């Protein structure tokens, strides 16, 4: 599972909106999968 | 839903095997039975405009070995443009040996800059060097002659063949994303038919 | 001086013992191509078809403006090939056909083999080859492309830059017919 | 279907070819349908 | 003889398609002329032929989890036990034998009358074949096949006649054994009950053709 | 990649319809006198060495997923005096036949279509000096590219264009090394009114009015060997649509637009050049150009390599292209074959272009 | 390439061309024509045997008249005596070959 | 022996007593439109917008490697 909050693209003023804004950096997921691996090792030692 | 049926079917249908593709290159076939190369006029035979392989070597026939098949298919459509490209070099030492320094590159050209999963496209390289030494060895045909009824007069031979291959895999530069290698999971254009 | 000079009748039977420094002989000499006969000839057939094609459906919900189709008709079936020499060095093997199947069929090859002293051995355009004598480097026949061939006393270069029209595949057979593999989830029964 | 032809020479040949076909509704689900290919073909042999 | 690494492969070969394990590989094949052996004016035609080999593959990920590399794995365990088990279980090992005896038979002399009785109507053949395995599924599994065939033909050269025009005969004894106890991956501790199969067979066909009339057949 | 091209009707008309010039990296508006000259430089019909030519090229689609997908070519020449010319050439691409089929009880009749796409020119060239000779062309376009449906309409869109052609031969000049000759061309290409697909006069496109302008010279040694080195130039003479913005979002594109279509085809050829804030360097982007080199051997064998430049930002056709040539007694023989070189893929790869030409008729001399 | 100028790629490439492959063609003629006579069965045995073995201790080993020809080939088309000195370096080569 | 027809916006493939492997439908530009690797002699449903574009390839790979090609205008 690979949760992200995100910000809100401000609307309510022109429709056109810059593509910077309308996808903002701070909501683009980039996941190294060695983290996935060390978050399931972890795991390993945590009952269910 | 984790319960797989897996399994296997063997389907001959007359003698020779299907390898699944028709008017093969001649000399892109390759048979290796348990981790070696068979002879094709010996071990095995390839009839070409059909496609079929027999097997020759009568131990080989009755042995249950699974036995490999690598061939040229020219039966192809859609795919990306394949760049082959590379150099060999076959130096002779002496009457007996020779060595050699292979070098290969393979780029496929994709068709967009955009790689699904699945349809993805290539640039590997690979070199090696390789050594044949062969010579002819009198001593085996003297100690076959002190056999108890052997009296024969045909040459022994010695054949070394030795090789090491590196393998540099890697992405063309087309189908890349702000600069890394980029295989698109889904990038959600072939949804809501 | 005779043997020299040429014009003796007999002097080319003494031209054999002269210093080479001497005297310049014409038949080891050869221009670009061994000689200058050209031998490219073509076989089969060309054909042309040139006509008109006039269709009419009599569908009445189709427009007034699609009452009938009046097209010119055109086609091509050429059969040819080419087989032959260009000065006994240059090779030529070509084939096309437009009735053929897609890729592969429609040959071109042009061979050049100079003399055995060149540094260049062999040069090939269009359908080439890279067989290669190596288990773990596999070379590749169906190529389109240039490849050279050079030679320094005993080391060969061969070079190629190509396309290549095939696809590698695998088969596994055990006992004659080939293996196929499956693999089904419970979820995949055959429905309805 | 109509045909005829002409050697102009030993490697050249002339057809005319004029196919025309009929197919009339029998049933109203069918349409007439009217194919007329006509025209000239020319063959060279090497 | 043969050894590669992780990561090799063809040159046309994906991400996904090359090699994802160590493999160290021999075969050996030998051919004996046996019949070589025996004095060349009873010519015995006794070909024997033996093949040895084995295989060893250690992937690069282990085959639990089947996403953390084996060396990252081991290294992470902190438990002897575990550790062994882990590397245990990943390794398929083949082991190949081949035995072969096929062909077996006597030549005819340069100008010999041909008999029923003859020896040189038979022809043998024998085949023995093993394999030894254990990967991640079976941790010992056993395959052994044996082939034995006995081959008769004769044609007789030249109520009703009653002499037949020829003669067949073939015996085979087929032999399969299979021996499959797959593993507990968890721990080497016991494992799975063995199961076996077995296909011991003997089989035997012949045939006689007649010409009793010049019509009748 | 790229960015804004420019649109025209009947694109097809720019595609190269012969295995020799294919082979010289599309260009032929410099290179010597051949029965193809009609495509590329008509005027250079009336240098030609033989009295009448025929020629049949084929170029094959997408090989590998269909047949009977080309584009077809048949030209004559007649040179009558040894000053002036005619020819006539047809170019047709089809797609071949195509059955129209439902399941409807299978034995039924069924209608088959072939849509395509076809030009027919004439040209007539005459030689005004020596060296140099101008031409005139006119010629018929169709597309029928659509199949009749219901609520579409299948009707063939026609329109008429005409072609100046100018070629320069210099005649055989020694030099220190060799004895070379001097070519030059230019060819004003597909100038006439648009054409309309929807046969509405507010939706019709520009016909791809081009001009080529090249330069060749022939190294000549020993006789019997020859090496053509020619460079072509290719401008569409089309106005550029607007891009991102020329400065209410959609409406300032929906006006340019607007402004763009409402342009006609002779002020359009002018509008073509300039049109931009900068100097000629950036006018240069919208310039193709092509270089080729041709090896001949006793005026029978050809062998030809060619690269031919696009402005990644416009089309993007760059590509390398191999060529043979063969001529036995009066039959040429031409191949031809394309390595792209550009990101988008061409449907010209793994294609190999055939060509055939008979020549009968008298002999000229050239000067 | 042109033997009468003095240019450093032209004699370059002329010593390469004799070298390569003329002169190696002619060493694989006259080393055949050697074994060839090492191989004989012509030794008399019944009195001094040679000390040096000759083809004639006629027949006329057509590799010794190869690398003669190829010898020829290479001293003829690849000499450059340009200023009355020999240019290229591998010609004392071809006339011991020869 | 092969059929391919189109009634609505539907591809619909007979084949007399040969059995499909794989059907693979292109565009004229060579672009890959559908691909099923599990033909059942049945129907198919390719996307109705095509941008203007009714002529279709069809290419069936059957239990062989044989490849049967059609021409068809989507209608
Ligand atoms: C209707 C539509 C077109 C059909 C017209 C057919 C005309 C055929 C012309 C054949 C051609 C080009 C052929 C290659 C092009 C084919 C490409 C096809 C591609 C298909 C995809 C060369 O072909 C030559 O081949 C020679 C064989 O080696 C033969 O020589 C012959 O052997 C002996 C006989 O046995 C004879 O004694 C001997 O004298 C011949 O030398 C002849 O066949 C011919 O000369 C033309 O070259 C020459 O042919 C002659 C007439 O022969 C033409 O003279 C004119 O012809 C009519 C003018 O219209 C007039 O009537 C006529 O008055 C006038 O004299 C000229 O044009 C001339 O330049």
């Amino acid at each position: 599972q690979v949760e992200i909050p995100l910000k809100v693209t401000k609307t309510g003023g022109s429709c056109s909106i810059s593509p910077d804004l309308v996808w903002m950096d701070d909501n683009s997921i980039d996941l190294a999968l060695d983290l996935l691996t060390r978050m399931k090792i972890k795991a390993m030692s945590i009952d269910i | 839903n984790k319960f797989l049926l897996r399994g296997k079917y063997k389907s001959s249908g007359s003698n020779g095997i299907p390898i699944g593709a028709f008017n093969v290159p001649q000399g892109s076939v390759v048979v290796t039975a348990a981790g070696r190369v068979l002879v094709e006029g010996i071990d095995y035979s390839v009839d070409y405009q059909l496609g079929r392989v027999q097997i020759l070597d009568p131990s080989l026939q009755a042995s249950n070995t699974p036995i490999e098949v690598s061939l040229e298919n020219n039966s192809i459509f859609g795919q990306q443009t394949r760049r082959f490209m590379g150099f060999n070099i076959e130096h002779k030492i002496s009457d007996k040996f020779v060595i050699g320094g292979t070098y290969l590159k393979m780029t496929e050209r994709p068709f967009t800059q955009k790689s699904t999963y699945g349809q993805e496209s290539v640039n590997n390289t690979i070199f090696g060097f390789n050594g044949n030494y062969s010579t002819e060895v009198p001593f085996l045909t003297r100690l076959a002659n002190k056999l108890p009824n052997i009296d024969t007069d045909v040459p022994s031979n010695l054949s070394i063949r030795g090789e090491v291959a590196f393998l540099r895999p890697d992405a063309p530069k087309a189908s890349d994303f702000q600069g890394e290698a980029t295989i698109y999971v889904d990038d959600f254009e072939g949804s809501q038919s | 001086m005779d043997a020299i000079d040429g014009k003796k009748t007999g002097a080319e039977a003494a031209k054999k013992d002269l210093l080479p420094r001497y005297y310049i002989n014409s038949s080891l000499f050869e221009s670009i191509f061994g000689s200058n006969t050209i031998d490219v000839k073509p076989t089969g057939s060309v054909e042309m078809d040139l006509g008109v094609r006039y269709t009419k459906q009599d569908n009445p919900a189709f427009s007034p403006r699609n009452r009938s189709s009046l097209t010119f008709d055109f086609d091509q079936r050429i059969s040819m090939s080419l087989m032959g020499k260009i000065g006994t060095r240059l090779e030529v093997n070509a084939n096309y056909d437009t009735q053929s199947t897609f890729a592969f069929q429609n040959l071109f090859k042009l061979a050049y083999t100079p003399s055995e002293d060149d540094i260049i051995q062999k040069v090939e355009v269009g359908n080439v080859s890279m067989p290669l004598n190596s288990t773990l480097i596999r070379g590749a026949q169906s190529l389109f492309g240039v490849k050279t061939q050079l030679q320094f006393g005993r080391t060969t270069i061969t070079g190629v830059f190509s396309e290549q029209k095939s696809q590698t595949k695998s088969v596994v057979a055990e006992n004659g017919g080939t293996v196929q593999n499956f693999d089904l989830y419970a979820l995949d029964y055959d429905n309805d | 279907k109509l045909t005829a032809d002409y050697s102009f020479s030993k490697n050249l040949t002339a057809i005319f070819y004029y196919d025309h076909s009929f197919s009339k509704a029998v049933i109203s689900t069918s349409f007439p349908l009217t194919n007329i290919r006509s025209g000239f073909t020319l063959r060279y042999n090497f | 003889g043969r050894k590669s690494t992780i990561g090799f492969g063809s040159l046309e070969q994906g991400a996904n398609e090359r090699d994802r394990e160590d493999v160290q590989q021999y075969n050996i094949v030998t051919n004996l002329n046996l019949g070589k052996l025996l004095p060349k004016k009873w010519g015995i035609n006794l070909p024997f032929n033996y093949a040895i080999g084995e295989e060893v593959i250690t992937p690069e990920y282990d085959p639990f989890n089947q996403d953390i590399k084996l060396d990252q794995l081991i290294r992470e365990t902190t438990d002897q036990a575990e550790k062994d088990n882990i590397r245990t279980r990943a390794i398929d090992y083949t082991k190949r034998k081949s035995i072969n005896f096929i062909g077996v038979r006597k030549d005819r002399a340069p100008e010999q009358k041909p008999h029923v009785y003859d020896i040189e109507n038979f022809t043998f053949s024998q085949s023995y074949n093993q394999v030894e395995r254990h990967d991640y599924e079976v941790a010992d599994y056993e395959d052994e096949q044996s082939n034995s065939a006995v081959n008769y033909a004769y044609t007789f050269q030249p109520n009703f006649n009653y002499l037949p025009s020829n003669i067949s005969f073939n015996t085979n004894i087929l032999r399969q054994s299979n021996r499959q106890q797959f593993r507990e991956v968890e721990v080497e501790g016991i494992g799975l009950d063995p199961l076996y199969r077995r296909n011991f067979a003997f089989n035997y066909q012949y045939g006689f053709g007649f010409n009793l009339t010049k019509s009748l057949k | 990649d790229i960015e804004r091209p420019i649109t025209t009707g009947v694109p097809f008309l720019l595609v190269a319809a012969d295995a020799r010039a294919a082979g010289l990296g599309d260009q032929g508006v410099a290179t010597s006198s051949d029965v193809f000259s009609q495509q590329w430089n008509p005027a250079k019909y009336a240098f030609a060495e033989d009295a009448q030519g025929l020629s049949i090229s084929y170029t094959p689609y997408l090989t590998d997923l269909a047949n009977d997908i080309s584009l077809g070519q048949v030209t004559y020449y007649n040179k009558i005096n040894d000053r002036s010319a005619f020819a006539g050439s047809f170019r047709y691409f089809g797609f071949g036949g195509i059955e129209l089929r439902q399941t409807g009880d299978p034995n039924e009749p069924t209608r088959e279509v072939n849509p395509n796409e076809f030009a027919l020119d004439g040209s007539y060239s005459l030689k005004l000096s020596e060296t140099f000779s101008m031409a005139v062309a006119a010629r018929y376009i169709r597309s029928n590219l659509k199949v009749a449906t219901e609520e579409i309409d299948a009707s063939a869109a026609g329109s008429f264009a005409v072609d100046v052609a100018g070629f320069y031969q210099s005649e055989e000049i020694a030099y220190s090394d060799f004895n070379g000759r001097w070519r030059a061309g230019f060819n004003i290409q597909n100038l006439g009114p648009k054409i309309s697909y929807d046969h509405d006069d507010l939706s019709a496109n520009f016909l791809p009015a081009n001009l080529r302008v090249g330069g060749g010279f022939d190294f000549i040694f020993d006789d019997y060997n020859k090496l053509g080195v020619s460079l072509e130039l290719t401008k569409l003479l089309v106005p550029t649509p607007p891009g991102p913005g020329t400065p209410s979002q959609s409406q300032a594109d929906e006006a340019n637009y607007k402004k763009y279509k409402d342009i006609g085809w002779v002020s359009g050829i002018f509008k073509s050049f300039g049109d931009a804030p900068g100097g000629f360097s950036e006018e240069l982007k919208e310039i193709t150009y092509s270089a080729a080199a041709e090896y001949m051997y006793q005026d029978a064998f050809a062998m030809r390599l060619g690269y031919y430049h696009e402005s990644p930002m416009k089309g993007a056709k760059q590509f390398f292209s191999l060529g043979a040539g063969f001529k036995y007694s009066m039959i040429k023989v031409d191949v031809s074959y394309l390595f792209s070189a550009s990101k988008v893929k061409n449907p010209l790869e793994n294609t190999l272009r055939f060509s055939l030409t008979f020549n009968f008729g008298d002999k000229y001399e050239t000067y | 390439c042109s033997t009468k100028n003095n240019t450093f790629v032209n004699r370059n490439s002329h010593a390469l061309s004799t070298k390569y492959n003329i002169l190696y063609n002619g060493g694989l003629g006259l080393e055949k024509g050697l074994q060839a006579i090492k191989a004989n069965d012509q030794d008399n045995f019944w009195k001094m045997l040679p000390i040096e073995k000759m083809q004639f201790d006629k027949t006329k080993n057509p590799d010794f008249e190869k690398a003669e020809t190829k010898a020829t080939k290479a001293i003829q088309k690849h000499s450059m005596n340009i200023g009355g000195r020999e240019r290229n370096y591998q010609i004392d080569e071809a006339y011991l070959m020869l | 022996s092969f059929y391919v027809s189109v009634k609505d916006k539907t591809i619909k493939l007979n084949s007399t007593e040969d059995v499909m492997r794989e059907v693979s439908i292109f565009d004229i530009s060579g672009k890959l439109l559908y691909n099923n690797k599990k033909v059942e002699n049945t129907e198919f449903q390719v996307s109705n917008f095509q941008s203007g574009n009714q002529v279709l390839i069809v290419k069936v790979t059957l239990d062989n490697g044989n490849i049967i090609t059609k021409k068809i205008v989507f209608n």
